[PDB]
């Protein structure tokens, strides 16, 4: 009938049908199991919980992310997780749907032949595709020319196209996403004192950096401000019940996206691989690169990213040269948006993947279509 | 992944 | 109807009706593909770019000159840029206007032929004609007896003519040209720092060329002022926004017409060639070509050339002789402002090749008008 | 007492006394910094390694080649680097022994100038010289005619002498090298499994590539092989004893330098771009050239570099003309042979760069010496 | 480099 | 040109 999205993300899986302008089903990419007794009987304790139901019991279950930095590690608990979406969340049989899907760049030809292998196998969708995620991002942001930063949870790459011509030369990766800024979360909020260790403490740990934490225009100011005894101190309520008071924490733990060091990387922050991307291209391109920046994913959902990669942007570019930072109100959705829209396009249709042409070359004729 | 870093 | 004049430069394709005084549709002789992945689908690319368009993107291009040296070298791509005039420049069809073409002198047969060829039976131009570009400079200049310097993008020939009558043995032929001094000049800004290798960065240099380059009156003293620490070094601003800074590089690319062995060519310069071929006329005639000299092509644009040849050739000729060097303002079209005169003459209107002439000699009767 | 040879490449430095046949000294070019706590102290811990202590620990460093593309970066780290050489490795003191350099062609004035006044500075040679690299790679060959593909680490410029008249008009400069070689390899052995990117890793890839890799007499069919599920798969052990596997990356590394367009270069592959030196010489050269090539650079290293290139090169030339290629065993030192044989010429001794010459016209004399 | 090209 | 130069 007609074709459906499902970006399989590093954290939160978005599916649903093309066409439409949001996702249909929204719901953390975690397989947990039980891992106390079970004492009770008849109550209907089943044996692996996936989805918003394992988030729901998640104080006796011990969670795990099929997808780590935007690499499928355990394929069983994928298949599980694909098989929850497409008969709990989007209630359709997939064996008549054609099927899209989303991979980060540089990502393997080995889990994306398996990929469309257990999707073809397992299931029975007669076409399938997979597309880069800055490219829809691109596609959804609704011009051709510019370069894309999708800081997704597991990856944050940055793909570069002008006028639709990508090239796949200044895609520059990087491992540093919001999972990482959760541990880092984790790590320093000992210094205060609150220190979680378990995977339940870990989700909580990522909802108080998607509350409270945010991006400063300027980091030794701030910090400075922060040590003075100022008003930056917020509150946040544990489950329980109990008050934690947060210091300079909050702005600590997505100034890592500048400055990768914090955590013991080598690379560069965000903006400076930005900025190198921006230079590996030609150098007639870069007119519309500097003024075409978009941004995408949700660890961009921080209030003052797009001011501090700005200013971070132009300091290093030349002054002469105007900085523009696209930052959609929708950049959490922007990757399944453009992949609804890509799904829906005319000339799109023939370039599917069909049962026919997969049973002729085996797991391997993805390689038809890469961009 | 399978050389570097885990996955 | 009315004849229309294409001059099909070597970096410039000029075409108009005849009987106008100015061309109507200039672009580049540039015929550009893609060179870089097509990920997005539907925005409409094309599989080449032909003319101006292949300049306004040439950042995704591989550009490349169907003439070289005034030889055309790609016929594919010669045809192509001959429909795209003919069909988006003029916006006429062939089938009804006479065409006149024009070709340096001491050019290949074949080429010549293989052009009336593909002009008389992809196109159905009911006559044609191929003129000499120095004679057509020499119409424009409304005069009747001098020698012309026709300086184009890829040659340089001197065709004298007197009364009318031209000496078809001092015609001097050379492969210096506007070409020749942008590889130089990206050969040469290397030394301060700047190294443009693609072929949009040589377009940049081109264009940097056009804009600041000229001919010193004396170029050991110039050369020796902007080693003294002085004040000609201007500077220019790239595309990418970053401004870089020129010394003696702004005099030494246009040298190389007064010494070809800056490029390792045997040949002297244009001067010596100029008074070579003045010399191997009558002697009766140089009395007229010497006070007749008469420059055409936009690379004789240069600021304070017409100064420097005439102190150059005035050393070399005899010193009671007055030597005056016409310069008009229009050099840059004026063999295309000569060929619009003569294809209106009604002298001319006989003189065509129809194509009655060409259906019993085949592509070979071009050769019953040569100047 | 005795000249002393120091040539400067991009990625190791080769430095010893002329006469001798192979360098003294042969260490990395890198300069390495701290990048963790000094936790420990007492531990005579130094603020920055260079040369080869700065590789054995390169697991706590940030290694930062001063040369990129043959063009010295950092200044204050080739003060280091020359340092550590004159007084670590040679071990003598510079203010007596006259120093060699080498430079690549096509390079800047600004960069051997700066070169010459830090050496004639902070240094105090009585003489200084600097040659290009290809023309010490001649010398070194024993011959006197002939054309040099010198592919070192970070250049690979191709300059064509006959009868010692080297043509500064045919010299080809590309920026293809060993080390956009080991970029390319960190790129492609992500498709595997491989995420080198720490500067360490990238030792680690250059490494693998310098074991391992090999080029392929046909690329094509090679690919056809390596997929059709071969013998051709090597094994590498990383230094954390995990043992990798490489399958047809093995030789797709090295085919860059024949198909630029790999890494989204416009340029020409080595071998058209020495065919198209060859052709821009005298016509009467090329029965010398074409069968007088010579070989540099331990990049130019790989098994079968040099059957390939004859094979490209008579497909391109004329089939009626003997194409022979020299491939020395010694092609990783012939630079510095090279050298050492020039240094110590009883015609040279006058062409130094002595220190009187030197204080009279600045650091600008070195432009009376260049090949 | 200055221009083109990073060094 | 076919023998001499290019073109
Ligand atoms: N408003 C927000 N504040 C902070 N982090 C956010 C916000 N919205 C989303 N995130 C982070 O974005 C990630 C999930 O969205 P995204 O970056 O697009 O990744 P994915 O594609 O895996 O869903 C998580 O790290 C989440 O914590
Ligand atoms: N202002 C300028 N200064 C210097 N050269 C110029 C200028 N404008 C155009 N040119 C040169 O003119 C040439 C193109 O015009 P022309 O000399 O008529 O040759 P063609 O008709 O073969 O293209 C190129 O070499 C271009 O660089
Ligand atoms: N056996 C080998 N196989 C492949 N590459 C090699 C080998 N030995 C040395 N190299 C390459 O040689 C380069 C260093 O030596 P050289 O080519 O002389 O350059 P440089 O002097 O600029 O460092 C590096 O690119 C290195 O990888
Ligand atoms: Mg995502
Ligand atoms: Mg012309
Ligand atoms: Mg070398």
């Amino acid at each position: 009938t007609t074709a459906l999205v499902c970006d399989n993300g590093s954290g939160l899986v978005k599916a649903g049908f093309a066409g439409d302008d949001a996702p249909r089903a929204v719901f953390p990419s975690i397989v947990g199991r039980p891992r106390h007794q079970g004492v009770m009987v008849g109550m209907g304790q089943k044996d692996s919980y996936v989805g918003d139901e394992a988030q729901s019991k998640r104080g006796i279950l011990t969670l795990k992310y099929p997808i780590e930095h935007g690499i499928i590690t355990n394929w069983d608990d994928m298949e599980k997780i694909w098989h929850h979406t497409f008969y709990n969340e989007l209630r359709v049989a997939p064996e008549e749907h054609p099927t899209l899907l989303t991979e980060a760049p540089l990502n393997p030809k080995a889990n994306r032949e398996k990929m469309t292998q257990i999707m073809f196998e397992t299931f029975n969708v007669p076409a399938m595709y997979v597309a880069i995620q800055a490219v829809l991002s691109l596609y959804a942001s609704g011009r051709t020319t510019g370069i894309v930063l999708d800081s997704g949870d597991g990856v944050t790459h940055n793909v570069p196209i002008y006028e639709g011509y990508a090239l796949p030369h200044a895609i520059m990766r990087l491992d540093l996403a919001g999972r990482d800024l959760t541990d880092y979360l984790m790590k320093i909020l000992t210094e205060r004192g609150y220190s979680f260790v378990t995977t339940a403490e870990r989700e909580i740990v990522r909802d108080i950096k998607e509350k409270l934490c945010y991006v400063a225009l300027d980091f030794e100011n701030e910090m400075a401000t922060a040590a003075s005894s100022s008003s930056l101190e917020k509150s946040y309520e544990l489950p329980d019940g109990q008050v934690i008071t947060i210091g300079n924490e909050h702005f600590r733990c997505p100034e890592t996206l500048f400055q990768p060091s914090f955590i013991g990387m080598e690379s560069a922050g965000i903006h400076e691989t930005t900025y190198n991307s921006i230079m590996k291209c030609d150098i007639d391109i870069r007119k519309d690169l500097y003024a075409n920046n978009v941004m995408s994913g949700g660890t961009t959902m921080y209030p003052g990213i797009a001011d501090r990669m700005q200013k971070e942007i132009t300091a290093l570019a030349p002054s002469t040269m105007k900085i523009k930072i696209i930052a959609p109100p929708e950049r959490k959705y922007s990757v399944w948006i453009g992949g609804s829209i890509l799904a829906s396009l005319s000339t799109f249709q023939q370039m599917w993947i069909t049962k026919q042409e997969y049973d002729e070359a085996g797991p391997s004729i993805v390689h038809r279509k890469c961009f | 992944w399978x050389a570097x870093c885990p996955a």
